[PDB]
């Protein structure tokens, strides 16, 4: 790894300058740096390592999903052909993002999961691990597919039975857990009903409990929450 | 707008 | 060159494609294996060109910006010592600028100048090597200092006196050659009168040749004029 | 606001 004569603690120093530089690419090689060290991560740590990826991952999603509306028109009845080349292009993007995803999976199984062992990381970790075969799943069109999309719904599985044991119903990364679970239903496993139901008793249940919480709590998960009643709103 | 996740 | 391999028309469509997903990094790729094929651009593929490498070194510059402003913070009377990060960070995300700026200078000078002839492209290529040496001047803090800046200045003074030669006062190229040279005066050479005046001057003169344009044309020449007034505000 | 360049 060219982060292997780097310091843990200056990687993460400079994770923090790349994010206010939003430097994405940068901040997500600092983070993977920090993960090789072998050490687990703090909750500040989690999060940068987090941010970085969806930042990363966000920007190929988004020129993906442009591409694949391209191509798809130019295989309309009446469209002119214009060659391989936004095929080509589409591909070469796709195999960026799942190579993103590839290292990012490959960090959590070498070896952040095996060793996080209270509630916060355990959960945090696999919801990652499921959002990243979720949007491998986006892509998905062979043989795999199917795998792909029942190892993300594995690890949502088990994040959402930690979840519900060991945390609150408020708690943002139950919440979050809740919110793109309910998105893989609807989006990726052809549930929207389920998807309905996930947010609608994910919202109802975080309400019921907000009364024990300071307001810098209640400002947290309230933020989610909203998130919750926009996608039901979008649906319904 | 685009559904959210988090 | 990873695009010797593919046809000068595939690489201007995938640039086209890379801007539509804002993939500015891979459209400043496609442009750049457009450009080594050896044949002079047209004005479209111009265009594509500068648009591919101004937001690259468009987001390092501004990522460049926000970390010299920590850095000299840090160097202030009272901020704690927190070690090299700050600036090994900064300079590495100059390195890079540097060479992205190196990279367009070095296609201006092999061989698309040499090889321009008509006035539209010889003094677009000026202008940019001008905006190239403006943005190396930004960063430059040495020796090389008075000669990057004059290499920025030269540009563009051979681009002026070509655009007042043979182009009319409306031009948009003209008039954005002259609002970049009035900014390198005000903000690389110490010269805000200079500056004033140029963005004065430029303004007055396309002023009184709209009268001759289409709306079309208008409309392109009234917004770089727009931008000449816009700095003429910020700086009286 | 920033100058403007192009
Ligand atoms: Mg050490
Ligand atoms: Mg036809
Ligand atoms: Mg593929
Ligand atoms: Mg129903
Ligand atoms: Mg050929
Ligand atoms: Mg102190
Ligand atoms: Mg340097
Ligand atoms: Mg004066």
């Amino acid at each position: 790894g060219a982060m292997g004569s780097m310091e843990r603690a200056s990687l993460i120093q400079k994770a923090k300058l790349a994010e206010q530089a939003e430097r994405y690419e940068d901040m997500a090689a600092f983070m993977k740096g920090a993960v090789e060290k072998g050490e687990e991560l703090s909750c500040e740590e989690r999060n940068l390592l987090s941010v970085a990826y969806k930042n990363v991952v966000g920007g190929q999603r988004a020129a993906w999903r442009v591409l694949s509306s391209i191509e798809q028109k130019s295989n309309e009845e009446g469209s002119e052909e214009k060659g391989p080349e936004v095929r080509e292009y589409r591909e070469k993007v796709e195999t960026e993002l799942q190579g993103v995803c590839d290292t990012v999976l490959g960090l959590l199984d070498s070896h952040l999961i095996k060793e996080a062992g209270d509630a916060e990381s355990r959960v945090f970790y696999l919801k990652m691990k499921g959002d990243y075969y979720r949007y491998l799943a986006e892509v998905a069109t062979g043989d795999d597919k199917k795998r792909i999309i029942d190892s993300a719904r594995s690890a949502y599985q088990e994040a959402m039975d930690i979840s519900k044991k060991e945390m609150p119903p408020t708690n943002p990364i139950r919440l979050g857990l809740a919110l793109n679970f309910s998105v893989f239903h609807y989006e990726i496993a052809n549930s929207p009903e389920e998807a309905i139901s996930l947010a609608k008793t994910t919202f109802d249940e975080a309400m019921a409990d907000l009364h024990t919480l300071s307001e810098d709590s209640y400002k947290d998960s309230t933020l989610i929450m909203q998130l919750l009643r926009d996608n039901l709103t979008l649906w319904t | 707008g685009r559904r959210a996740t988090v």
